[PDB]
């Protein structure tokens, strides 16, 4: 079965550099672009970093540049990132993604356990309203988003992905590119909308789908996540 | 000085360039679009016919314009001929790897251009630097239509014998070359056929007849102005470059007639062309 | 043997069908052909914006 | 015996039969219909990539994706629009000459000289494209194979013999006997109750997938049969084979209903496909290039050339966009 | 003008495209024999010979060469339609059998084959191998029967080498395309651990013809 477990972090004095490591055990682990997502103790989702396969591509967050260095070992199945003199807005947690990018993929399908990091005290804007809804089990919902860009590329697609998190859970990857269901999901849960105006459906609201809802762009880097919304009951 | 016209022969080396334009402008044709560079012997003869047409146009330049040019046209005469001297090595090199070969090596054109590439830009240079040294400002016609290679008479000397140096280093080395191809290519058994022994030996001899025919300015090194200065034209000197060029085609043409997926896209195009046209 | 009987049960399998009128098939060519030219890419060439290529 | 006289009395009387039937012909009819003209298409994309020549290919229901399978080893599944080489499949035999793509889009197929089908999971967890299922029963090379679901797949071979298999349990539900020469070729059906084989014997059986048994068969060519194509209306379809000659047969009519040949043409035909509307035969030659007849009025209505060797696979699109022409000099081109 | 993740599907082409060229430059340094012969020849034989259902692939290494053969006996269809598929091997190893100038005649079976495969349209340049086997029966068997019951044309003697060296040139005539390929004949037996020696300085011959073919001078 697929696993991507962190390791690293924990307490550490500012200034000083860290290390995290993500093991990669069963999947073609060179095959996959892979992804740093960092996660602050009480606001949503931020992109860090992205490797490519085969380590040629490598970009990172314009504000986290230059101090971390992500870096792979391929015969190894191993996903390092290196942190440099940490400040007081790393405290956090870092969560491993995988993405394989084709026609017809689904990117961010899978997502690692993420490891706690303790310090010692012209991008795409994604609206979601913070719309913290209470629903009762059995009824529909709609989430909505909002961008500042159009996300409708010329070649058709609509580069939009919708992320749910569970308490106390790693996210999961619902909805990839507007419109296509990811595998694995039910298939009460629906994505629609046209450019900058976007909306997820559920019908059927049931068990475990109280959680937080993220949209998240890959229109172009960095990628920014919506501030999300939280259903719960 | 006194110099003499001869109609005649400029008639003739008029001709013969014209020829030697159109029938160097159909071979690179022919090999870009009819042959579309598949094999590597279609990178080695566009390179040869290329470099070939880079001096023929050259000599008409030099020919035709009264005024001389030639800067311009000595320097690019003699990239033509030094890339083609250098082209013929690095065939009759490949050659030579060849069969001292042991594993199949079923490899296409990549390592072609890393050797031509090599072969223009280092000859870019050393005309470069030439014209660093003797400076872009010489006028060093010697006659009208006669360039000599520089207007100091112990500059043109130390040139000449630098040119000529490179082409007899050359022909020595076509020489061992095709020798080492000749008695390795009789200790096998696809070898003994009388026909890869005359392809061979007269791509060799010719070479080493062209070059050491181009290398006996380093036997008048008595600092004397013997070729450069003395102007003449009474001679037919003046007008071998023509036959020259012409056995630099018998050449390229003696390259290609040993390889028969060019023979017969020429046979099959002669029989499809001659139909309809 | 056997195989003998089993092809000239196969022959009596196939001889009695229907065969319709080679008139009625002809003209059955020429309305699917007909009826759907509008929807043909490569017999009518489309513009080049309607074109992926 | 004197069974082979009941034989020759029935092939007589299906002769007479499929003669008293023949009204009229082809092209008397469609004398009444305009030619398409001089058909011109223009090489769009060039997928480059294999090694060896080709020798299969199949095109993907979204008409986007298409597979082609070659004798380095090698399955290649490019996406057509951007020419991007979506995934490529290592073989453990490099002696393939069929290959097919599944109609979901999730499986593809190979086969060839090691008798051996195997199907391969694209749309998998875990990263890369593995062997699902290796399908081993026939005693001779593989030349066709079909998907009919994900788990349904008809393959052809060369002891003359066709087979429907299941590819769960991995043994043939059917066995399509009949054939007296190697099976060459087969296209299912569009509703995919029938399907057509053509084998070396001359002859093309329509065969039915419910019921194993051959519905019908055809004769018409001197040669073996190297290619057949359906109709798009699923009641016709048209064969090639070493004798220069295409031609359209009928199902309801069970004869032949017109000639594709030309005396400027010497060599067999190695691939044959229709256009969307069945306006156009596209049929892939040996001499190097690829046909385009008009199938009502049979005429060279444009010559797709562009191919350096044998143009052994052919396919057009499923949206009728475009056609893939896979050659023997390992290029692929997307003419349109 | 690509998106963010059409440069990584253009990328992820790009590393297969360089795992493609990489493994066909590594699986053109194979030496591809294609094993060819009549039924009780001496294929079975020289395959055990050499330290060793369709294709029956066999690799092999001999002083820094990997050798593959593919035995093609087992493929009973018809062999005009696969046999392209082998259009481009090194060489072709065929067997024979010397002690088949009376078996039931079968030699003539053997130099029909060889005359099959030797002037076929997709063999005009592939260089044949010819193995002639047991000759330390043939030469047992010849003290007996003449040579003459399967050659009437044979003006000569019945000393084995007379016959042996016959039979080796009525085999090498039968290619009408004397200068494009060539024929290696050797005389084989079970007794030997040399034959694959003769294979190794027999296709080190064709690979330098093959390189030699690559730089122009055919
Ligand atoms: C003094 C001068 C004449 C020196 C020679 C310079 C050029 C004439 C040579 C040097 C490198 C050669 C190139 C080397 C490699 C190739 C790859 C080749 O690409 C292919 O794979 C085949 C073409 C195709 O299929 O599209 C196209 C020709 C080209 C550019 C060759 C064209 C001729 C070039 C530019």
């Amino acid at each position: 079965d697929v696993q991507l477990v962190e390791s690293g972090g924990g307490l550490v004095q500012p200034g000083g550099s860290r290390k995290l490591s993500c093991s990669a055990s069963g999947f073609a682990f060179s095959s996959f672009g892979m992804h740093w997502v960092r996660q602050a103790p009480e606001k949503g989702l931020e992109w860090v970093a992205y490797i490519s396969s085969g380590s040629g591509t490598i970009y990172y967050a314009d504000t986290v540049k230059g101090r971390f260095t992500i870096s792979r070992d391929d015969p190894k199945n191993t996903l390092f990132l290196q942190m440099t003199s940490l400040r007081s807005e790393d405290t956090a947690m870092y969560y491993c993604v995988r993405s394989i990018y084709y026609y017809g993929s689904s990117p961010f399908d899978f997502w690692g356990q993420g490891t706690t990091l303790t310090v010692s005290s012209s991008d795409i804007v994604m609206t979601q309203a913070t719309s913290s809804v209470p629903v009762t089990p059995g009824e529909s919902v709609s989430i909505s988003c909002r961008s500042s860009k159009s996300l409708l590329h010329s070649n058709g697609n609509t580069y939009l992905y919708w992320f749910l998190q569970r308490p106390g859970q790693s996210p999961q990857l619902l909805i990839y590119r507007m419109s296509n269901l990811a595998s694995g999901v039910p298939d009460r849960f629906s994505g629609s909308g046209s450019g900058t105006a976007f909306t997820l459906t559920i019908s059927r609201l049931e068990a475990e789908d109280v959680g937080v809802y993220y949209c998240m762009q890959h229109l172009e880097y960095p990628l920014t996540f919506g501030a999300g919304t939280k259903l719960e009951l | 000085c006194t110099k003499s016209y001869s109609a005649f022969l400029s008639g003739m080396t008029s001709l013969l360039l014209v020829l030697l334009i159109l029938l160097t402008l159909a071979g690179i044709l022919f090999i870009i679009f009819v042959r579309k560079l598949v094999h590597r012997m279609d990178v080695w003869l566009i390179a040869l016919l290329i470099e070939l047409l880079l001096w023929v146009l050259g000599k008409m330049i030099q020919e035709f314009s009264s005024t001389g040019l030639c800067l311009l046209t000595q320097n690019m005469m003699f990239l033509g001929l030094m890339c083609s001297v250098w082209t013929h090595l690095g065939m009759a090199l490949e050659k030579t790897l060849a069969l001292f070969s042991r594993t199949p090596k079923r490899t296409s054109h990549r390592n072609v251009c890393l050797y031509l590439m090599g072969v223009f830009c280092l000859v870019l240079l050393l005309i470069i630097i030439l014209l660093i040294t003797m400076g872009p400002d010489a006028n060093l016609n010697r006659g009208p239509n006669m360039c000599r290679e520089g207007p100091t008479k112990g500059m043109h000397t130390a040139v000449q014998g630098l040119k000529a140096g490179c082409y007899l280093l050359a022909a020595v080395l076509i020489v061992l070359l095709t020798v080492i191809i000749i008695w390795k290519l009789l200790r096998t058994k696809f070898g003994r056929k009388p026909r890869l022994i005359c392809n061979v030996t007269f791509t060799g001899l010719i070479c080493a007849f062209s070059w050491f025919m181009l290398s006996l300015p380093l036997l008048f090194l008595g600092e004397a102005g013997s070729l450069g200065f003395d102007c003449t034209e009474s001679l037919v000197a003046r007008y071998y470059p023509g036959p020259a060029a012409c056995l630099a085609l018998l050449l390229i043409i003696l390259y290609a007639w040993s390889f028969s997926h060019f023979m017969d896209s020429l046979k099959n195009q002669v029989t499809v062309t001659a139909r309809y046209f | 043997i056997a195989q003998a009987r089993k092809l000239v049960e196969q022959l009596k399998m196939e001889a009695n069908i229907d065969r319709i009128k080679v008139s009625k098939a002809a003209a059955d060519l020429m309305a699917y052909c007909e009826a759907h030219a509008k929807e043909d890419p490569l017999l009518t060439p489309v513009p080049a914006s309607e074109n992926p290529f | 015996d004197q069974l082979r006289q009941e034989a020759e009395q029935l092939k007589n009387q299906i002769r007479d039969a499929r003669k008293a039937c023949a009204d009229a012909t082809l092209s008397q009819i469609t004398n009444n219909i305009d030619p398409v003209g001089r058909i011109q298409m223009r090489t769009r994309r060039t997928l480059r990539g294999h090694l060896a020549k080709i020798y299969a290919m199949h095109w993907g229901t979204d008409s986007r994706l298409l597979v082609s399978a070659s004798q380095d080893g090698k399955l290649i599944i490019w996406d057509s629009y951007t020419t991007n080489k979506v995934h490529a499949i290592p073989l453990r035999s490099s002696w393939v000459m069929t290959c097919a793509y599944a109609p979901s889009g999730n499986y593809v197929a190979c086969g060839g000289l090691d008798n051996i089908c195997s199907i391969y999971n694209l749309k998998t967890r875990e990263g890369n494209v593995r062997v699902s299922r290796e399908l081993a029963g026939h005693t001779g090379y593989l030349s066709c194979c079909r998907f009919l679901d994900d788990n349904q797949i008809v393959t052809s071979s060369g002891d003359t013999t066709c087979a429907l298999w299941d590819i769960e349990t991995g043994q043939q539900t059917t066995t399509f006997t009949g054939h007296t020469g190697d099976v060459m070729s087969l296209s299912l059906a569009p509703d995919t109750r029938l399907f057509v084989s053509g084998a070396c014997d001359a002859s093309a059986k329509l065969w039915d997938v419910r019921e194993g048994m051959c519905r019908q068969t055809f004769t018409g060519h001197e040669s073996d049969i190297n290619a057949i194509c359906f109709f798009p209306n699923g009641n016709a379809f048209a064969t090639g084979s070493d004798d220069a000659t295409c031609r359209l047969f009928d199902l309801r009519a069970d004869q032949e209903l017109m000639t594709y040949s030309h005396d400027n043409i010497i060599c067999g035909i190695t691939s044959v496909s229709f256009s969307k509307s069945g306006r156009l035969l596209l049929a892939g030659y040996d001499d190097f290039n690829c046909n385009v007849w008009d199938a009502l009025k049979a005429d060279r209505a444009g010559v797709l050339a562009g191919h350096d060797n044998r143009v052994s696979c052919l396919g057009v699109t499923d949206d009728g966009m475009a056609v893939a022409t896979g050659s023997w000099d390992s290029f692929l081109k997307i003419w349109n | 003008t690509l998106s963010a993740e059409d440069k990584a599907a253009v990328e992820r082409s790009k590393m297969i495209d360089r795992n493609l060229r990489e493994d066909g430059e590594k699986a053109a340094r194979e030496v591809k024999l294609l094993l060819l012969g009549a039924g009780e020849s001496g294929k079975s034989t020289i395959v055990k010979q050499m330290k060793i259902t369709g294709i029956v692939e066999t690799h092999f290494t001999f002083k820094d060469l990997h050798f593959k053969m593919f035995d093609v006996g087992g493929q009973r269809s018809e062999r005009k339609k696969w046999i392209h598929c082998f259009e481009g091997v090194t060489a072709i190893i065929f067997c024979v059998a010397l002690s088949d100038y009376d078996l039931v005649n079968r030699m003539h079976e053997s130099m029909k084959l060889f005359d099959s495969i030797c002037n076929n349209k997709w063999f005009t340049d592939t260089s044949i191998i010819l193995f002639l086997n047991k000759k330390d029966l043939f030469e047992e068997k010849i003290k007996k029967s003449p040579l003459t019951i399967c050659y009437p044309e044979y003006a000569g003697s019945n000393t084995y080498e007379e016959a042996a060296a016959y039979i080796q040139c009525q085999f090498e005539d039968l290619n009408k395309r004397k200068d494009t390929k060539e024929i290696y004949t050797h005389f084989t037996c079970a007794t030997d651990t040399k034959n694959v020696q003769f294979v190794f300085d027999a296709v080190t011959d064709v690979i330098i013809k093959n390189n030699l073919k690559d730089c122009g001078l055919f």
